[PDB]
């Protein structure tokens, strides 16, 4: 046609102009961030600013073309990316309103304090006061009253402001030709090609529901297991056949349940396996942990890292007179410039990270071919699936003892596994059902069906029934409790957490018959297998040029998402949970409540 | 022994030209010594065709041609008989029955700066493509639409020529290459470019 040729040209000149802008802008960004000071805030404050302008001018320029008239996929897939405009769908006025909505929340959240009774004199602060409190502490009142000043110091005053947020982001989203918000996070997952590749934003409530359902016993034998284990410390607040209360799951929020292993540990007589003393018995720096890295990644038959990122990375803390921001982050500034910022101490965890972030560095190599507009994950959640499975399979006690960091004679017991394995599900299995209650009632909150007078019962009803927590004191209409969470309060999607969980045991499962490995599928090591690198290195080298259902397809077999993975994953703990828990009681009721 | 070749001043210059404007020199009436070449940085690129690479200093030709130019490193492969791509179709072609070599190595050193080498170009745009061994150096503007442009830039009307903006830590791929080919011809006339006695 006469429009595509036209079209084809305008990407051309775009992505030839892009790189130069957005280089420009990560650099910038690095340079600020591992040497901070004024003047160096500036000139990336510069930079992004000009980033924007550019890109807020060509998606206008881009709707002149129509997106019907073009037939051939990869032009379509490039430019419906450039014609989705977000917040500059509103008007000025409206666009200033929500932006100064927004600033609000996001201060109110930062700076908040709540104030202990008994001589309140010495007030603490959310990030360095609460915390210790509430996955350290014992004390029954002690966390009550931090667990309910923060719902009545910080929830109430951000009630108002969600009111008319909501609103706001309702007009913004329905001026982009959709239905509500809800609908404008959903339709990340769109995906268009041929037959039996498509999927819109309706099929993912469908298959999360689906995906739970199968979930939900392996959680409610892991609840009656540490609600069991809790009425040793707690006697007399705890009944044996009811729900568990919010501010004792060794979180702020009950979002992790890690904090329990000293309470919930099976067998407290035999350690966990720590590598720490060897290495630094054999002597072991920085270089040391991230060459053992490169040589797992080319085991399997990747590229080796490039020269350039050896001289640009910053991997040990400088230790002089340049401040440094310490949390590690993988950096893909283009054009061939990949780096690594990571504080690196002698430890096992380190050692870990190390692999995490390098399974994100070998990741954004292999599609750096890929035109801009297309050099991303197939979706949300590709990204941290790709390394999470390479720290799982850096970590077994028989990766460990090629290395030279265990005695060439160990041999690991049965009490071991089931430590690691409880270990294991307690930041896994416990977080799922958290994740997909909050999403739902966000879902609903935005489509109308949770009307404004009904929002604190809502939430406490289904609390009570997906999850089985059951709030200590009586909540009214007064407060806003998912607004006292991060992501609700910053403009966060968070149902990118629970299909992750979901993709990464598909990735392992997929990567450990292909190695032609026997044995529980928590003993599997990748290492020394070129198969399994060359079926990843086919779907880690698409990017959005595809289908994210046709880059699943390419590693797994499957074009959708399923749970049996997850499920062989956690086998012989749900044999031993099955065991321990013949006489108790396996599942609760929404009736009993501790204030009444 | 007394004629050798300018071979120095095409290799070792200060300046390289940009690729829609490459620099061609015509060399006759001396003696080649193709092996002073050889004493040059790893040469990334030493590939060539219709003539052996060690038997050089053993042929005699009319005339040999030596185009000089810089390209990026992804680009390389594109500077051989019968190829297609962006700098193979609106930069630079080379006939499919070639006779002669293509060099090419590094010059990152030399050619990039901290901030960005704006003085290195290439065409973007071009209405067909390029005749073998012909030059572009025309600056209208092109035009994409049925819109007559007039002279101005804007909607559908894109100005031809594009930069580089080479910086340091870039990768491989995106630094620097400096190219010399070598074009040998030997047409009917008496033979006056012939090796080392
Ligand atoms: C950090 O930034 C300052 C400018 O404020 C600069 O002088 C200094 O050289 C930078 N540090 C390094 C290691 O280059
Ligand atoms: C391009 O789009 C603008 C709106 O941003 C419009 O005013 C202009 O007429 C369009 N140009 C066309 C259709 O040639
Ligand atoms: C679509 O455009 C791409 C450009 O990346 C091209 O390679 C391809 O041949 C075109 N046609 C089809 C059917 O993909
Ligand atoms: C992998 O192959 C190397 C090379 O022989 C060998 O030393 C090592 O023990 C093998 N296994 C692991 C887990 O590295
Ligand atoms: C571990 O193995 C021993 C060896 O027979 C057995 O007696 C014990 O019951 C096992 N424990 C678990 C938790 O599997
Ligand atoms: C360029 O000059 C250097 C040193 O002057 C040396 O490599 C040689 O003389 C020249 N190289 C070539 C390929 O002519
Ligand atoms: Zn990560």
């Amino acid at each position: 046609s006469i429009i595509e040729e036209q079209a084809k040209t305008f990407l051309d000149k775009f992505n030839q102009e892009a790189e130069d802008l957005s280089y420009q802008s990560a650099l910038a960004s690095w340079n600020y961030n591992t040497n901070i000071t004024e003047e160096n805030a500036q000139k990336m404050n510069e930079a992004a600013a000009k980033w924007s302008a550019f890109y807020e001018e060509q998606s206008k320029l881009a709707k002149n073309y129509s997106l019907q008239e073009v037939q051939n996929l990869t032009i379509k897939r490039q430019l419906q990316a450039l014609q989705q405009s977000g917040s500059s769908a509103l008007s000025a006025d409206k666009n200033k309103q929500l932006n100064t909505i927004l600033n609000t929340m996001s201060t109110i959240y930062s700076t908040g304090k709540v104030c202990n009774p008994k001589n309140p004199q010495e007030c603490l602060l959310l990030e360095p006061g609460l915390d210790d409190i509430m996955a350290t502490s014992t004390d029954y009142n002690e966390r009550l009253w931090a667990w309910e000043g923060w719902r009545a110091e910080v929830g109430k005053q951000l009630r108002p402001l969600y009111e008319e947020y909501v609103v706001l982001k309702n007009e913004m989203a329905r001026a982009n030709n959709y239905e509500d918000y809800g609908d404008y996070w959903r339709g990340d997952y769109e995906a268009e090609g041929a037959d039996g590749y498509n999927y819109n934003g309706n099929q993912l409530i469908e298959d999360v529901e689906r995906t739970f359902k199968e979930i939900k016993p392996l959680y409610e034998q892991l609840h009656a297991y540490v609600r069991t284990k809790l009425m040793n410390t707690y006697p007399s607040y705890i009944s044996p056949t009811g729900c568990l209360p919010a501010h004792l799951l060794g979180d702020m929020w009950g979002r992790f349940w890690t904090n329990l292993y000293p309470l919930t540990v099976p067998f407290g007589q035999k350690p966990n396996i720590d590598v720490t003393d060897a290495m630094v018995n054999q002597g072991w720096n920085a270089e040391r942990i991230f060459k053992e890295a490169e040589k797992f990644f080319v085991s399997v038959g990747l590229p080796y890292m490039t020269q350039g990122f050896w001289e640009n990375s910053m991997l040990t803390d400088p230790g002089d007179d340049r401040k440094v921001v310490c949390h590690p982050t993988a950096w893909d500034l283009g054009k061939g410039d990949f780096r690594i910022k990571m504080c690196t101490k002698v430890t096992m965890d380190n050692f870990l990270t190390a692999h995490h972030e390098m399974g994100h560095i070998q990741y954004d190599m292999a599609y750096a071919t890929q035109p801009f507009l297309l050099r991303n994950g197939a979706n949300e959640g590709f990204h941290e699936a790709v390394g999470e499975i390479m720290s799982l399979s850096a970590a077994t006690p028989e990766h460990l003892k090629s290395i030279g960091l265990l005695p060439s004679d160990f041999q690991e017991d049965n009490e071991t596994e089931i430590n690691f394995l409880l270990k294991q599900a307690l930041t896994i299995v416990g977080t799922l059902p958290f994740t997909y209650m909050l999403e739902k009632w966000r879902w609903m909150v935005f489509k109308g069906d949770i009307p404004k007078e009904q929002w604190m019962e809502k939430w406490w009803e289904m609390k009570r029934e997906i999850v089985g927590v059951v709030e200590p004191l009586p909540h009214d209409e007064t407060y806003c409790d998912p607004a006292a969470l991060f992501h609700v309060s910053n403009d966060y999607s968070f149902i990118r957490y629970y299909t992750r969980t979901i993709y990464q045991f598909q990735f392992q499962e997929a990567l450990c018959q292909a190695a032609k490995h026997d044995g529980p599928l928590h003993k599997c090591d990748i290492s020394n297998s070129t198969e399994a690198g060359q079926k990843l290195l086919n779907m880690l080298r698409l990017g959005k040029s595809e289908p994210w259902t046709l880059a699943l397809e390419n590693v797994v077999g499957a074009r959708n998402m399923d749970v049996r993975p997850l499920l062989n994953y956690f086998e012989p703990l749900s044999v031993w949970l099955k065991e321990q828990n013949k006489n108790s009681f396996v599942g609760w009721n929404t009736d009993w409540s501790p204030y009444a | 022994i007394t004629n050798l070749c300018p071979f120095d001043e095409v290799f070792n210059a200060t300046r390289f030209a940009s690729v829609y404007a490459w620099n061609r020199k015509r060399i006759s009436n001396c003696v080649a010594d193709y092996s002073v070449l050889y004493n040059f940085a790893p040469f990334f690129a030493f590939k060539c065709y219709g003539v052996s690479p060690t038997k050089l200093n053993d042929l005699c030709f009319t005339n040999v041609y030596a185009d000089s130019f810089v390209i990026r490193g992804n680009e390389v492969s594109q500077i051989a008989p019968g190829q297609t791509g962006n700098i193979a179709d609106y930069n630079y072609k080379l006939p499919d029955d070639f006779t002669g070599c293509v060099i090419a190595w590094n010059s990152n050193k030399l050619d990039s700066k901290v901030g960005g080498n704006y003085n290195y170009l290439y065409r973007l745009f071009r209405k067909s493509n390029l005749k073998p061994f012909e030059r572009d150096i025309s600056t209208e503007i092109y035009q994409a639409g049925n819109k007559p442009c007039n002279g101005v830039a804007g909607f559908n009307c894109y100005f031809p020529l594009r930069s580089y903006g080479f910086r340091p830590t870039y990768g491989v791929g995106h630094q620097p290459y400096r190219v010399v080919v070598l074009s040998f011809e030997l047409l009917h006339a008496p033979a006056t470019v012939c090796g080392p006695k």
